[PDB]
């Protein structure tokens, strides 16, 4: 309550960059996220905490609010250019997201949502969609399970969306 | 547009003032992107004036 | 029935004129080649004869613009002014 | 005195923001639903002079 102008100048120059790098390369928003979370007490106290948690719900806003392509990049190109921006995501959930935005042993309908729109964005853009899918789906068995974990629970939202 | 046009007159004789333009080169006050960030995000979508 | 009709047709006017500025000009035509209905709008255009707040708003930054559009013959505008200053139980 | 437009919302012009970029990057010769509402609502007005 001040700022909906700003974010919305923030969503213009997010698509700009996404279509100049559209003509592989991984995004500076991970790394400003790994700065502030870095920058903070690693300190346990409840006031770090928090001051965590208000950090992460902000990040987490800000990915809703931007496209789903910041994420899982746009037209994966091969298998052999694959897991780009995805690791980046991946620690991110790994490492912060699952102790704070969390629910039960998983996600926020949110963000499961978002992250499987730009999924099946960039696969259905892209050639073998369904194996490409079926890869990176089976990658997450190994490098976020919280993914699985939170589109079990979120799967009656999304089946209707995806199909 | 806007409220009193003596406001106005005023405003504008201080911007073309020479004085003014002097002291905006040596600048701490030649307001950062990041200050001008500050005060737009101090504003609200509530009260314009635009 | 052209009192209230004239009424949405200001109030439609200038709650385009706000998300625009300078006059929109449907009602600019009416003006000069409908005088008649002109009198019969333009009435309700002056109905402001109310707490005139603080800051200049919308109705009263239209009226401005049409004043300065050289339009409002100045005696409606005077007394627009003037009426604004205002056992069994 | 309906006295100027209040606005009310934006917060819902920023959530179709949204769901624009979505079906665009989706789609990427077909055309789109928005040019076929705006041709509803400008025939469902009068064609009056009024």
């Amino acid at each position: 309550t001040g700022n909906e102008d700003i974010i919305s100048r923030l969503q213009e120059m997010v698509a700009d960059l996404e279509l100049q790098q559209d003509l592989s390369q991984e995004h500076f928003l991970f790394e400003i996220f790994r700065r502030r979370l870095q920058a903070l007490t690693s300190g346990w106290s409840v006031a770090a905490s928090l001051q965590r948690q208000r950090e992460l719900l902000m990040y987490k806003r800000i990915l809703l609010r931007l496209p789903s392509s910041v994420l899982c990049g746009s037209s994966f190109q091969a298998e052999q250019p694959i897991t780009a921006r995805c690791e980046q995501f991946f620690h991110l959930v790994n490492s912060e997201m699952r102790n704070f935005c969390s629910h039960g042993g998983a996600l926020t309908q949110d963000i499961t949502a978002h992250f499987f729109r730009g999924l099946l964005n960039a696969c259905l853009r892209s050639r073998d969609p369904s194996l490409m899918v079926d890869f990176i789906l089976a990658k997450c068995q190994t490098k976020c399970p919280l993914i699985l974990t939170s589109a079990l629970v979120w799967w009656p939202s999304l089946e209707p969306v995806l199909l | 547009h806007l409220p009193s046009a003596d406001w106005q007159r005023a405003a504008l004789s201080l911007w073309t003032h020479r004085t003014f333009r002097e002291v905006l080169k040596e600048e701490d006050v030649h307001l950062t992107y990041q200050d001008w960030l500050h005060l737009e995000l101090e504003i609200q979508p509530e009260a314009d004036a635009l | 029935e052209p009192h209230s009709q004239a009424l949405q047709d200001v109030e439609k006017a200038i709650m385009v004129f706000e998300h625009t500025g300078n006059i929109p000009v449907t009602v600019m035509e009416a003006s000069i080649f409908r005088r008649p209905y002109y009198v019969s709008h333009f009435l309700p255009a002056l109905l402001t004869p109310r707490v005139l707040p603080k800051v200049p708003d919308s109705r009263v930054a239209f009226i401005e613009s049409l004043k300065r559009a050289d339009k409002i013959p100045p005696s409606l505008y005077s007394t627009y002014c003037q009426a604004c200053s205002a056992e069994p139980l | 005195l309906v006295f100027g437009g209040r606005t009310g919302n934006e917060d819902i012009i920023s959530r179709l923001q949204e769901m624009v970029a979505d079906l665009e990057l989706q789609q990427d010769s077909q055309e789109h639903f928005l040019f076929e509402i705006f041709r509803r609502r400008l025939q469902a007005l009068t064609s009056g002079w009024s």
